[PDB]
């Protein structure tokens, strides 16, 4: 239930920094709050739940959370 | 009246040189010969036919670069003569006719290479004496132990030799033609997937630098592949001399994996770990336990991170689980062969092992087969 | 019952489309997108936003011409949906959602090209099934033999690949970047010597027409230069669309000669004959004899007169003299990449290797990397 | 729509106004403002300050005549308001505030011309909508085609403009200051040769009336000089208002040769055929084949007999022999600039391109450049 | 010492001649030949067939002025002989039969121009030696640096060449036909829009003087247009030779902007900054870094105030942000193409590169391609 | 007795098969199993899991070849089953259920091999009867005499047995693991000195072909080296399958004599002649005369030229001089192990010694130890 702002969790390979402690690299979008999540992806966590794995990963890549 | 004998290591990629009895080589420079490929329009400047060494690397943008040695065998002899002359007169500043010289070569080679080296070095450079040694024996000398198995992988050739109590076994010597040049070519072939195009020799040098800086050996290949496909932690950014920034990503560990599985390059041969195991198992049954405990790595190709753990794990998987496997990789392994030369020419008895000019005048260039292992 | 699967050949210079069982392609047209540079002045005439295909070729004066494909890689995609929509709905008059689609691509390409092609063909056009194939593999299907090495030289790239007994060797595939567009640019550069200037994109089609009409490959380059400098027998006259007459003269065999000596454009890479020979020597020993006897030419760039004899002479000079080399050049090689593709859509065993729609739905656009090739 | 727009062409010599959708202009009258002479019998004139139109033309004996248009440029604006007031109230007898107004303008004119024209119209006539068009596009509209080169030759200026499929080429528009007024002045200068003298503006109108009825263009200048010097077959007689008869003879075809040889007037520029050829050659190399076949003549100056054959011969001499040249000379070309305007106000699309009262009200007089070409 | 050679720069706008070794040319005069237009009524006044050079500027009223050079190519050779005779015998008073001659030529042009120039100076002038060199190579001699990219812009030709360490790249040489005369014609076409009319060849010199005195390059275009529209602080007054006063204003910076946006003239080609960037990116990857920091401006056309800042801003926008851009603009760059030539004839190693009279006698006019670049 | 028993001799190198009572075998083919190693991209080409026999050697380019038998021991059994199926059904077209079979193996072999051979022959192929014999005994049968010593040298093992009047002495049976495969490996090792490199399995087959074609045994070794080093009188040229020509030269007599001196290969065992001498001394005293006079050779390894004279010289040097030495080498020794086996199947007595299916079901697979030898 870690809560963090949006573009600091955006990981850029240019910077190689700005990583928070004690977060799993695998799944970063869970820690985003619901209203920030709805800002970023324009869709609820439920219907994000039905989405396929490749489509979800493409959504991460678009939002630069991959 | 002690004169320091010159020790010159002429590898496939880079050439090193120094004096006997020292700790580190004085001269280290790439063995690259460059030639111009464009039109010269400024009359007034000096004309230079060939660029040798680092001077070829500094102005590589207008040159075709050629290696005089590939796969451990030299082909263009004039370029090799230019490399030797630049080593003797510009990097060490010594008279070649005063000091003896010591050279290195691969274990299995065409027979004419030693004879041509001997003929060139007594005729063109007029040296008083010389000797030709095998790089793996010098690596074992620099390791400081009498017994062990030496796996030396340079820029052009890989070879494994076993030695027990100073007695080398010639029938268990294994030579494999896998080295860093094939890894660079494979990195060229796999960097096209991301959309980056590298085609000329300057691009070859850039790709070689990329491989040197941002490559590592995976401990588990399938685990690393799944992790790299699932997320984007394994990504690094390198910017070219032009200024464009490229991202490698997955290709960091796929290129070093060609050493362990040569099926990626199309070769049917076994990996380096199975090559070492087959070289060990070809020896006698009694001396295998000592060869497990004294495995020595050498060469710059074994400079990748995580190579020792993967080698130890693979050999432990191959070997029976009663004998205890130790891998010995010194941090300064890249120069270790040359360091062996600094011991070999410093021994008291080795002064009776030189190939004198008089014996050359008796027996032609074929004395090197009788006097060198 | 069974429904025919239309095959679409996407090329840098020309795009072709047809049905599975047809002898010849249904429609062939250049892959050009035109946009009006000027400003419309007439009220009520109506204006068209973009010109796609042959119409854009007709109104060369008032348009700027853009190629969506450069060097075999799709640079602009909106032009590619424009071209595919014009292919499906205008040149064929067929609904694309009831037929399978077969596409061709270069051997060494970025994977994003394949994923984007699959994603556009599935999400937008609603194709039930589609497949991606290499062009020079289809060249052997058009030829009718199961063993040989293929030259495929189009307008974007020039790739050679050997296949022996139906098995392809991925490590011997070579992709030279020299193609017909570079020859067009070189013809533009060498036509400035006589005084004729061609600058705009609308004149590139005129230069291409001059190249197609009055160019040939010399058997002996220096002899032909001496003959051209001696007399004026080999001089031809071309008529421009607006009425002037130009005399090409010497340059006719100096445009495609750059295919065999790429140092004219400043490229370091070897010629096409040396590329074929190096692709041969990268294979194994036992299959080179069959590969010399089955060299197959393909692509429009190999439509110059006398290229087969020059290639045969150069390969015979390079190869050992004890065995014979024949260059197999069918008179309809320009459509061979299409024709074999049609043969790929007619076999009964090809039905279950189509990429199903629900397979794409469950596995993403990366299914092309594991289903095709 | 029952509401009919007005089409007004304000030429340098004559103004032609009418209703939209008609084949012929309803009112045609010269644009001449006559002011009282400084001396003698102004008694017949009453309260009125000046005369405009045909009544100024009838009473030439007591008036000095002034043209408000100088080379297509408005120098006096009060005279233009008088001309427009006379047009709107003494010819059509319709209120300007109920009907939209369409106006014409030469291509290369100052920006202040359109802004001042729109400002005067909107301020002093309260028209709900108005538009400014270019003359030669209207001529091409009246011709019925959307591709060709238009040469307009009015009473103040000559201009050539090409159009390809409705896209005008602003970089190929050519403007030459050679028209009927300079020809009238040259005819006056060469009529001194016989003995007749004209200086007064009324005598300017007399010379213009002579030119409009007796001049023609020679096919061959030297041949016509020889046949005029050989015999008196070409002489014709004109009757002056004062009752005596003059004979022109030789110089009836010497007046229009200033159109093809402007060195007679002393100016530097070239003839109309050279101007048309240079306007054609300034276009792209691809569209010229259309522009040679669709040459369109216009203007009142081009009504001399034999102009079409002479111009066709000159352009055929200039152009390459392969091309086919055809000159389109309609018999109604004198009103063509009006006629196409009657077409342009009739189209349904043009109803969306009027300049409304509100748009002028917020945007000032600068809306013309943004809304019109 | 040896005889100092004559450096002659045949620029399209001006011809500049001087002895080698000096820091400034001794004779600078426009390359204009004028011929009489009207007739000479006076008897005994003396007759002159043509006025060459500066005297043609003295009497512009009664002449037709022609340039023997247009777009860097010689169109009339009798005028060139007159120009060269006036240069040698009048402006310098030197015997050309005892002096070598250095000439300056555009990079890409018709090839027969060099042969004709060689024939002219070995037949008519009987010079003992002659050499021909490219403009930008002499410019980069005058800059003082061996490595850099040179952009030159005169009255007929703009061209960019890269040179790295004295080695030129022929495939990266770029040529554009947008130059000073096109800017003068555009200035005439845009000054027509304010009501001022310039038509004759004499007024082209006045328009060129107006451009040289009252034109500058805006750092930001649309901001400058908004500033010029909002206030009247950018207006400037110019005095005509006959006493009239005109106002330029907004047209001060629109004429040079056509150098950066060639769509104003109707050209399709890119600007000078895009041309320089494209010429840089055509080079190899390693030599680009030294080329981005050594950009050299040359030629008269780049004398506009504020062109260096605009060029630096555009190139920095196109270039990657990691690297820095240096624009080298000497304050005396207009004669730079001459000054480096004065360097080239002063080198001791250049004397072996002269084309001898005997060499020309042996090989005819075709020798100049073998000796010169 | 009416039926004919099958005779199958399946050594490590070759597999031969035929019917009883025939002088020659019916099928002779190499005992290799090949698997494809490359990606196959062809639709409808057909798929073959494995290649067995001559068709495996015909396609060595795209195959990896494995020998099912190493040193006379069956390492892999599925490949051996495939070979037996191909021999029974494809090379003979016979039903295995209708005939008995006879199989050969080396004398000193693990009995698990014999038990597994018995189990495979009975359980899968359902043969009614089967016998297992010793190769050298069948060779002595083929020689035609009862008393003699047989030194058989196959491709996997070399064994010597004495027989006196049909009585076998098991304590004098000698076995060495030195055979033709070791000689092939040594030839590959010594071919590196001249520059020829052979690594993969197809290259191994090429090297074996070279060994079969150009090898001979010298009578005197050091004299042969002196002759080969003094002049080039002993050299031969071999043509590679890809057209290259190699020169074997001095190595011709170095490969085959490693049987006589195993110290070249690192093994400490004695030569074959000393093996035969020690086997003779391991027998009794009075039976040494007949063993001296009845020495025979067998196997393809004894097919080298001049081996018989050298063996006779070494034996008569080792043996006392007073006795007679015969070395009997039939010209068809290569099939002798087969031939005598057919004779063994032609006897009326021996077919009381078949291992019946009833006996196998009665006593398991271990009956072959009591029944055979
Ligand atoms: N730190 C490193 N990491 C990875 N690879 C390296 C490193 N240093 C050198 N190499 C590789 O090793 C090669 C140099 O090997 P080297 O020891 O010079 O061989 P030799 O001396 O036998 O020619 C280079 O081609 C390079 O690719
Ligand atoms: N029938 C005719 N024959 C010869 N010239 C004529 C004839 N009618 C008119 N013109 C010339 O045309 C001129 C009128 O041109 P006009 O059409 O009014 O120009 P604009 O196109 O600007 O209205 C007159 O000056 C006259 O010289
Ligand atoms: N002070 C100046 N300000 C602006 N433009 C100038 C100036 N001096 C020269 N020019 C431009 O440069 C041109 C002269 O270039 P020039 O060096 O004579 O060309 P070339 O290199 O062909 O001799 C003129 O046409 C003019 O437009
Ligand atoms: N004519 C020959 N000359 C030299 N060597 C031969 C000849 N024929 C066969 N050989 C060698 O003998 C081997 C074949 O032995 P073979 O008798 O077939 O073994 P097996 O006893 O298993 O049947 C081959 O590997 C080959 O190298």
């Amino acid at each position: 239930q870690k809560i963090y702002p949006y573009e600091m969790l955006v990981v850029t390979n240019k910077g190689r920094t700005k990583l928070p402690p004690g977060v799993d690299r695998m799944r970063l979008e869970r820690h985003l709050s619901a209203e920030d999540f709805s800002r970023v992806f324009s869709m609820s966590p439920e219907e994000f739940g039905k989405l396929a794995l490749w489509k979800r990963n493409e959504l991460k890549k678009k939002a630069s959370l991959f | 009246d002690d004169i320091a004998a010159l020790v010159v290591d002429n590898g496939s990629g880079m050439c090193k040189a120094g004096f006997a009895g020292d700790d580190a080589p004085r001269a280290v420079f790439p063995s690259i010969v460059g030639r111009p490929r464009h039109q010269g329009v400024m009359v007034g400047m000096g004309q230079k036919d060939s660029y040798v060494g680092d001077e070829a690397q500094s102005k590589r943008g207008i040159l075709t670069l050629k290696y005089p040695i590939e796969h451990g065998i030299v082909t263009n002899w004039d370029d090799m003569e230019k490399i030797w002359h630049h080593t003797f007169y510009n990097e060490l500043r010594v008279a070649p006719e005063e000091h003896p010289v010591l050279l290195t070569e691969a274990p299995l080679n065409p027979k004419a290479n030693r004879e041509k080296m001997t003929q060139i070095m007594f005729e063109t450079f007029n040296t008083p004496a010389m000797y030709v040694a095998i790089q793996a024996v010098l690596s074992l000398y620099a390791s400081g132990r009498t017994t062990g198995i030496v796996m030396d992988s340079g820029d052009g050739v890989t070879h494994t030799v076993p030695i027990y109590e100073g007695y080398a076994l010639p029938h268990a010597i294994l030579r494999l033609d896998l080295a860093g040049r094939d890894l660079t070519d494979y990195l060229m072939k796999i960097l096209t997937e991301r959309g980056y195009s590298f085609t000329t020799t300057a691009e070859r040098e850039i790709v070689r630098d990329i491989k040197e800086k941002l490559c590592y050996v995976a401990l588990d290949f399938e685990q690393e592949m799944a992790t790299a496909a699932s997320s984007s932690s394994l990504e690094k950014s390198y910017e070219l001399p032009d200024g464009q920034v490229i991202t490698i990503g997955n290709e960091r560990f796929r290129c070093p994996e060609a050493l362990f599985q040569p099926s990626f390059l199309g070769m049917e041969s076994c990996g380096i770990h199975e090559t070492t195991f087959n070289s060990i198992m070809k020896c006698d049954v009694d001396i295998r336990k000592d060869l497990y405990a004294n495995t020595v790595l050498s060469g710059g190709t074994t400079m990748y991170p995580g190579i020792a753990d993967r080698m130890q794990k693979e050999i432990t998987a191959l070997a029976p689980s009663t004998m205890k496997i130790k891998i010995i990789a010194p941090p300064e392994r890249k120069y270790s062969v040359w360091i062996g030369g600094s011991i070999l020419a410093s021994l008291s008895t080795f002064q009776q092992m030189w190939i004198s000019k008089q014996e050359y005048d008796e027996s032609g260039p074929s004395i090197v087969h009788r006097k060198c292992f």
